């Protein structure tokens, strides 16, 4: 809910519109953007090129890193910098696996082979890494390292404005909608947007535009309706942007059914990976039962998946349903016993590992600590409730869903190439528009490492394409004013409404930001598989969904907003109303159960590798309004083995 | 949520940018022109990042926890610099912590983006290095990676 | 959410008192409650006693039945009125048998012999009674009667203020604690409340209290959690003040385990009654599979419960239950092919049954016409989605909660006497006090016409009681003094700690009642049995539950009030959480589940005849503050067979 | 929940009462001093009963389905008169749908509440008849429940 202390009203034609002129346009200065925006500054000099970054908070903290972070969640160690060495063969297994079978091989092993340099890049600027006496990284688990995070976006941030300088860099300003080259109905030609400290409308012409939105929250209805519907598990900052801009101007989304169900501490979802991986902690139901003990048979059916170590995320969330589903909560996670077992009687150690665990919060999800304190909750002495949240839609992180990309040239097989009018690294199937972190599909476990380097990737990609393709977009003018007059309609259609009703949130001709919302959350609850059903979905609530989602856009056209912040919500709501639509899609084309513990369709409660074993791409097509869809079969890339 | 202290803020002296409205990663933060103090302007999308906390040089900037699932009384306070950060962390019982991380190795604003890289060449460009390639990577080549057979 | 246009704050010690001093007080002018002060005038004139009648809204629609009603409920018909007779012993038989055996047979049978004079009386009134050609009154279903409702609750307000007079009903005055004798720690000697239209603290000095509040809504998280938060199926007006107030006082409940799960239609909550009873409307599921007899062979296990015709309530929401948790939604009521069905080809008959349909929604929750309007569901061409509401605690409809008491000397077994100091019928065990409508738990199914005519029974007891015991309870001035101060303590509050955040609703020294009952409503949701677990709980969540409200309580120390309207807020937010704590404690107390379809204990998942076919019996003591528990085995008093 | 036109309501400043602040049975209803015309002060605590709706003298309040689950476009339109009350639906697709329904058989303010009834008598008092009975119930006699034996 949100009530504004007075308007902040605009006309479209009162607006002054800026035009940016560039080559390079980085959409979202989080960890992928940022990596975009300080490699892409490296290879520009070439031609001498211009790199722009938009974001629409400021840099310094913006995104999922806002609070730090308490380790990074991908670092192979190729040499033994850390206190475990590993192979890149494995960790294309790993992600596979975890995966349940589907993954862009080529995509993983592409910036896996990249993410140990921005790592180390890192900790050269500055990031404080967790070392043992003998000067090694300390692993948390076998893929990650624990860091001192606390300033690990500033830092970040203080690479990319070195790198593309200050006056590069647009703050406060929210971008809408791409914009495309009136040569070409396939191609980008930049995106325009709006500042919300001012009234200005902004239009940038880019060869080539890069989505690092981050990627979809708020989409579902969370556990928590009142204050803490803020309190999501990933970056509430994050609503789908890129997907929405994306979608619209043609790209091709893939695996956009696949999203992820986090398992974290009960409501402050505070982190588990530290707890389970680093200090060994157990989690138990009511009865004091280890269920992934207890429920290690129920995966034997997911054969070779069930039987793979580690075990596969969601499998792991599968055994949790099951718990939930036989009414065993609540289910806790033991950091006292956690801790006594660590510090075996010395009280000196036990300090240590209590400030590290308090640090594991501090660092990451100070909410979780704030609940700690607010409940009396002594981790030395009391175990905590643990839970999934509601679904969230990234890929980035344990979810892959995002845009289908081109691979590099030296990994990608044949099989993926076809899709792609011009074959550049992490480029989507729009020419010039490239895809990264969250927003490029199919190749998760990037995380922060992992999502910087493959900005790092686009952009040394998109400045090779603008100097081979040498691209030359010409922006509509036309579509540029219909798009600035649907920037401020909401703030017209307010004014032009308003004396309906005395009320200015209870009108009949208009819907607030807050109120579309509310509505997109109880609809993707009930009938996409959200909490309401513990995840559970069919074809005929998928069907209703879409029906829902139908009355819901076109609502939209009738949005109202009383000023900059809450016209930005209400763009923030567009992009997850068709990012939801997307996502209702994608889970009704595939007709499997292939992640039980993300989501089951009860129709068609089987993994189904005889039919599909195989990316779902989509594409929506605005001029007919028709989206097609297309079944890649998955082919392994890397060598590995079960 | 993050709310605003009247008692400490002084809606930014005469420094050149609000520092909270600045900061604040979901355009929460404003500034009431009248009061002339800072205020979040919808709660219920606050995320307890504590950025604005962090950096209001008045510390007059604090958190309360949702109430969906709060009892009052507990709280979170850190007090950053420039190596290290230091957290109070006082219970709704009266149980006070105290600890202290670090946060940076180097000097802030010391940044130099590509030390001791070699200058990019259009030769360079087509290959799958990146800057600082494979030197930085720590490895006695490019990573290899075996394709299935 | 809640932000007032401005302030109306007040201290405790500025605002004036008015002492009225009366006989007797009903408290609630809702239906029971008119009936109440309807009968009570009658008899008051053998002694000249004065009635009083409070209530905190307007009686002219105040209540549950502020829509108006589509039926009257409970209609015997013992003379052959309307198109179905009936008999006594079979109508306690049959709610006997929806309660799964535990109900007050002496308390039903009582108000069951009342309640035809009531209907007969509401019809001479003015309320039109849908009529046959012959004259004979229309049945819903074996029980219930078509009636032109809409203004079913003015009708009856004018009759209970003819009755009594207009200078003793005080209207906009909220009660929030009851007076006990000074001299007498188990006698009532009146109440107290303010005015939320004018600074009054309300003194009433009574010898007779009579509980009439209505049950309590809104304990638990509904499906709907912004605007729609306000869409119960219940009186959203209705709070647990009865429920609160009386157990303060000392006053036993008893079943408050027993709430109730509607199952409506979806989201709008329109009525099922005369769909599935006189339109013979068909529940299925998304496959168009009708439960009721795919689900049969699951009642078997229940004896003689599952054999029973109707099917009992709870078991009828069981099988839905099942089919929700195998993910067969959505659940559909075919109002098309039961219009169809009826019309046989007939047009002009099927206008006529469409206008019926219509009438029952418009008569009674227009919310699901108006659904229907914006959704363009036309009814005569397809389906509604069904589903079941969160908990609702009440006496009067499917749920028997509320307080222990007495019945009619020539009905109630010495098994069932026990517990009271005086036998005066619907007296509580506190002396003086009595409980009508849904506030006199163990004795269900008395809907509109059943709630009036036990607070006719109530009332003539009253007046019985006062004549033949002479009670002359006095009220204690130290303790009015300390409930004056806490009565407006969070107007104190606000403007002692408002000054701390620049925004009035974020403050770490106190809680809004918006905000108390955000928390109520997801501790209650979470753990004690609502939507968010399938109505699942057992021992380790109740228990939970309890530590969870503790704080709360603990908590509601500290809340705020902005304006007489939220000060009114924070006391109805008061009487839940308490009423919330008696319904977790009951549960854990009762170790069965006897109501699968309301509430499943996971722990002790069977239905137990052998050692709880009892009344579960409370008693909070305010003094000690501890709570007492006793099991009142059930005993039949009339005669009937299955 | 409902809400107020304001080109209808005068704040009812012509009658001895504010009708929808005296009606609705949450107190949602109050007046803006300012305007002098109402609103409903906490939309999200509205049943949707229409009690307000169908008391004010200017038809000038309307009632927006909640947001949660209600698309655009949807209104249930009351004219409620003495004896009966007449309803226009009209959908989001333009299909309008006229209902009208009887409300009451009798004049308004005409209850005798004891009419035909003898006086009350401290001998009665101690029976379990109510005032009328047994004859309001339709029998000579008090009906009669066996009890099991
Ligand atoms: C939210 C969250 C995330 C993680 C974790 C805990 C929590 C609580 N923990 S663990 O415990 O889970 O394990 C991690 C951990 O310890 N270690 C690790 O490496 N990664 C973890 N992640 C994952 C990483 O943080 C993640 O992979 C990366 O941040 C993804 O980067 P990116 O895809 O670039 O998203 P971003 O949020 O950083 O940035 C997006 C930017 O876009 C902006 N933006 C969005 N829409 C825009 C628009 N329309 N116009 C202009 N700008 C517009 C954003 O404002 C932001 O600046
Ligand atoms: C909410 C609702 C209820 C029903 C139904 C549909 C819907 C949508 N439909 S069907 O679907 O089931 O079918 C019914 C139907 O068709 N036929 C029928 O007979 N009964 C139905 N009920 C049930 C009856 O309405 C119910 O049994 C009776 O109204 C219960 O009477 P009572 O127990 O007296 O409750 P009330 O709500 O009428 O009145 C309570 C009063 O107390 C006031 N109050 C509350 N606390 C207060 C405070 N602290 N101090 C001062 N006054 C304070 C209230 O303001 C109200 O005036
Ligand atoms: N399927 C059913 N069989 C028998 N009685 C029912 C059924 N559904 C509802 N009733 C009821 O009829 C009345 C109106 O139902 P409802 O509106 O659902 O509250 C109550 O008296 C219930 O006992
Ligand atoms: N039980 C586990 N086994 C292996 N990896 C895990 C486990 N739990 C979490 N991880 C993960 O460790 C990281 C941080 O965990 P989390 O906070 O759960 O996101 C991610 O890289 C996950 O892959
Ligand atoms: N989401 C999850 N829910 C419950 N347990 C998990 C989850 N993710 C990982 N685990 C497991 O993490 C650890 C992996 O155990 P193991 O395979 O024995 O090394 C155990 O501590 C489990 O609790
Ligand atoms: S940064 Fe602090 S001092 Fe400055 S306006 Fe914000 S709260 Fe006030
Ligand atoms: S805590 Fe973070 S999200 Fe909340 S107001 Fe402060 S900076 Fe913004
Ligand atoms: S009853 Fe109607 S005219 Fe009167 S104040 Fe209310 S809305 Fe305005
Ligand atoms: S519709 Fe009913 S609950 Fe809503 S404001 Fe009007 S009278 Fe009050
Ligand atoms: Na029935």
């Amino acid at each position: 809910v949100y009530y504004p202390k007075k308007y902040e009203l605009y006309k479209a034609d009162e607006v002054p519109t800026e035009v940016v002129e560039t080559d390079i346009l980085i959409i979202g200065g989080g960890f992928s953007g940022c990596g975009a925006a300080y490699e892409a500054a490296y290879w520009a000099k070439l031609g001498g090129l211009k790199v722009t970054l938009v974001e629409k908070a400021a840099v310094e903290r913006s995104g999922a890193v806002a609070q730090g972070l308490s380790a990074i969640n991908t670092y192979i160690d190729l040499t033994g910098r850390s206190e475990r060495q590993n192979t890149l063969e494995d960790y294309v297994r790993y992600v596979t696996l975890d995966m349940m079978g589907l993954a862009r091989e080529d995509l993983v092993a592409d910036y896996a082979r990249h993410v140990d340099g921005t790592v180390h890049l890192f900790e050269k600027w500055g990031l404080p890494i967790w070392k043992t006496p003998d000067g090694k990284y300390v692993r948390e688990g076998q893929w990650q390292i624990m860091i001192h995070g606390e300033s690990y976006k500033p830092i970040i941030a203080e690479a990319a404005k070195m790198a593309v300088g200050e006056e590069n860099i647009y703050e406060r300003v929210f971008i809408f909608e791409l914009l495309k080259d009136k040569n070409d109905p396939n191609a980008v030609a930049g995106a325009v947007g709006f500042s919300v400290r001012e009234p200005k409308f902004y239009v940038f012409k880019a060869k080539a535009v890069i989505l690092a939105t981050g990627g979809a929250t708020l989409l579902f209805r969370p556990r928590s309706t009142g204050e803490a519907a803020g309190r999501t598990w990933y970056a509430i900052f994050d609503t789908g942007s890129g997907y929405y801009m994306g979608l619209k101007a043609g790209a091709m989304l893939t695996q956009f059914e696949h999203r992820f169900i986090p398992f974290r501490f009960k409501d402050g979802y505070g982190p588990v990976g530290a707890w389970f991986l680093f200090f060994k902690c157990k989690a138990k139901n009511a009865y004091g039962e280890e269920y992934i003990k207890t429920r290690a048979a129920e995966l034997e059916k997911y054969k070779p998946y069930g039987a793979a170590q580690p075990i596969p995320t969601p499998l792991r969330n599968h055994q949790v349903m099951l718990e939930i589903m036989d009414g065993n909560q609540p289910i806790y996670m033991h950091t006292e016993e956690a801790l006594a077992e660590l510090a075996g009687g010395d009280k000196k150690k036990l300090k240590h590992i209590y400030e590290e665990a308090f640090e594991d919060f501090l660092d990451m999800t100070v909410s979780q600590a704030l609940l700690w304190a607010c409940q009396n909750i002594d981790p030395q002495e009391q175990p905590s409730e643990a839970a999934p949240a509601e679904p969230y839609i990234m890929g980035s992180h344990s979810g892959e869903a995002g845009f289908w990309v081109c691979g590099p040239e030296d990994l990608m097989p044949e099989e993926y190439a076809k899709l792609f009018p011009l074959k550049y690294n992490r480029m989507t199937t729009v020419k010039g528009l490239f895809a990264i972190g969250d927003c490029a599909g199919a190749n998760p476990h990037k995380f922060s490492s992992g999502s910087f380097t493959e900005g790092r990737i686009a952009a040394k990609a998109a400045v090779r394409f603008i100097l081979e393709q040498k691209p030359n977009p010409e922006i509509d003018d036309a579509v540029v004013e219909e798009l600035k007059k649907k920037a401020y309609a909401p703030m017209e259609r307010f004014m032009q409404y308003k004396d309906l009703s005395t009320a200015d949130d209870v009108n009949p001709e208009y819907i607030l930001p807050w109120q579309g919302l509310v509505r997109l959350q109880k609809i993707m609850d009930e009938y996409a598989a959200g909490i309401a059903t513990i995840y559970k979905t069919n074809e005929k609530m998928l069907q209703r969904a879409l029906e829902l989602l139908a009355f819901l856009k076109e609502d939209l056209e009738k949005l109202a907003a009383r000023d900059l912040h809450e016209l930005m919500r209400a763009w923030e709501l567009v992009h997850r109303v068709w990012t939801a639509e997307a996502h209702v899609r994608h889970m009704l084309f595939r007709k499997e159960t292939r992640w039980p513990g993300y989501y089951y369709r009860t129709d068609y409660p089987e993994l189904n590798d005889e039919e599909w074993k195989c990316f779902v791409c989509s594409k929506y097509d605005a001029e007919k309004d028709e989206w097609t869809f297309e079944k890649v079969p998955y082919v392994q890339v890397i060598e590995w083995s079960f | 949520p993050s709310f605003v202290n009247p008692e400490k803020c002084d809606g930014c002296k005469a420094l050149e940018r609000t520092a909270c409205e600045y900061i604040c990663p979901n355009d929460l933060m404003t500034l009431d022109k009248e009061k002339m103090k800072a205020y979040n302007r919808e709660p219920d999308m606050c995320w307890e990042c504590y950025s604005c906390v962090k950096m209001c040089p008045q510390g007059a900037i604090d958190v309360r926890g949702y109430v969906d699932y709060s009892p009052l009384g507990g709280a979170c306070v850190p007090m950053r610099g420039t190596s290290d950060i230091m957290w109070t962390v006082k219970y709704r019982n009266g149980k006070v912590l105290r600890f202290k991380f670090a946060i940076r190795t180097t000097p802030w604003g010391s940044i130099q983006p590509f030390e001791g890289f070699p200058e990019p060449t259009e030769e360079a460009l087509k290959s799958e290095l990146l800057a600082g390639e494979p030197e930085i990577i720590g490895t006695s080549e490019f990573p290899q990676v075996k394709k299935k057979a």
